[PDB]
């Protein structure tokens, strides 16, 4: 099914993919009340992790791949996950990071927790990018569906002949997926030279958040 | 901690 | 700015001509030993690297505090994208010099290394999958170089402001050089941009094994 | 090796 996808096919199953946008339980009536921010954040991460799962199941191609290998994705993607979907919803809130439509967090609210501002000013950086490029709702879910399928793939085995065939169907899913951007910008009115350098610009924004995600495992894993 | 991950996306991918 | 001057043609030139050399190892082993080796001839890289770097366009049009900061996050995943595109003819085994050509076996020599051995070979594979040519090679070494450290600088001030324009700039002067390598080599408009997404996609892994490699060096310390 | 890192890359820079 996934490598018949037309582009415009491959973008709406994307968009219809998408998962809830998720409140957390912060009362703003409450504002004097003990408050944990790791709590909050923690609680959102998790139930935000149940519908990411349920979302990867619905990316093409995904399902078309072992449960070991569909396991294995989600383990090495998750934070990053996490983090570009935060990074999208904060581009429109310059200097704040909108874990949730009723968490809207200063900048200088990494402060409160050791070691969390350096990852802070990282994602505030990438929204920012985001914003200077004018990134599109249907580049951001071609964006979140390669790092699914881009993130593990390396770490499977290899030499083993399974892998070679996992590999192969995520190779050509990702071509698909490549196809489909740069249809959106073509169809923009970009010239050529434009589709490519946009796609060199938004590819590499990529290993920035895989940066991120690996700090930021480093960081909370220290917790 | 890393076990609580892979039973969540266990769980989550199986029904 | 002599970097946005150069034509497709010349940048290449100028990237196959900054090389640096290949170094040979001082080479029945042991964690130490090995490790000794490997310390040895990665610090001896590095001093290359860095000579390196002021012959990759643009570099030295950055103040020299950026200068310092792309070469201190990009340098481990620079070593690796070395490694990687050497093993290519040696399937298997990691062709740290000439006279220092290793398999995963031996990885296994040094506690937590094996894991990132295996990332390692997984690339080269990926690279020998791929025809990896010489060419692209250099293109995605300056990628890894002026991309690595551009979005970890101060942020909000004029300056910084400056210095990422121009980084882009010459980062999209060598997607061009890279597009016109595939367009000369025959592929079509389709086939250049998905080989294009399939080597930048490489380089978030190479960030990957940098990160882990870090993590993996200064737990012996 | 965190500080003998930046002095290293800081004198092949300016030499
Ligand atoms: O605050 C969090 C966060 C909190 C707890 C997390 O994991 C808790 C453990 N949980 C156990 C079951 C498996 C899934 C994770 C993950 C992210 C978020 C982030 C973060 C930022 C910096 C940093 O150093 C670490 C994390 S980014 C983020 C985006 C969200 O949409 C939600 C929470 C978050
Ligand atoms: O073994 C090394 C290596 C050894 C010592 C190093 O650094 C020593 C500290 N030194 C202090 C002064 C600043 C520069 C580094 C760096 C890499 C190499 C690598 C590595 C692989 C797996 C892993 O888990 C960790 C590292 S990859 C590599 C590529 C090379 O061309 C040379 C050495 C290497």
């Amino acid at each position: 099914l996934a490598l018949s996808l037309t582009a415009d096919q491959m973008v709406s199953a994307l968009l219809d993919a998408e998962p809830p946008i998720l409140y957390s339980e912060y009362d703003p009536t409450r504002p004097f009340s003990e408050a944990s921010m790791m709590g909050l954040l923690t609680n959102l991460a998790d139930r935000e992790l149940v519908h990411m799962i349920n979302w990867a199941k619905r990316v093409p191609g995904f399902v078309d791949l072992t449960l070991h290998d569909q396991v294995h994705l989600l383990e090495c993607a998750w934070l990053e996950i996490l983090m570009i979907g935060l990074v999208w919803r904060s581009m429109e809130h310059p200097g704040k990071l909108l874990f949730a439509p009723n968490l809207l967090l200063d900048r200088n609210q990494g402060k409160c927790v050791e070691g969390m501002v350096e990852i802070f000013d990282m994602l505030l950086a990438t929204s920012s990018r985001f914003r200077m490029m004018n990134l599109q709702g249907e580049e951001f879910v071609c964006l979140k569906s390669i790092i699914l399928l881009n993130s593990g793939v390396y770490t499977f085995l290899s030499s083993t002949l399974k892998s070679l065939e996992e590999k192969d169907h995520i190779h050509r899913v990702l071509d698909k997926i490549t196809d489909t951007l740069i249809h959106l910008m073509a169809k923009a009115g970009l010239t050529l030279q434009q589709q490519h350098q946009r796609l060199a610009q938004l590819l590499l924004i990529l290993s920035h958040i895989r940066h991120m995600s690996n700090k930021g495992m480093e960081h909370l894993y220290s917790m | 901690d890393a076990f609580q991950l892979r039973q969540l996306i266990l769980r989550g991918l199986q029904d």
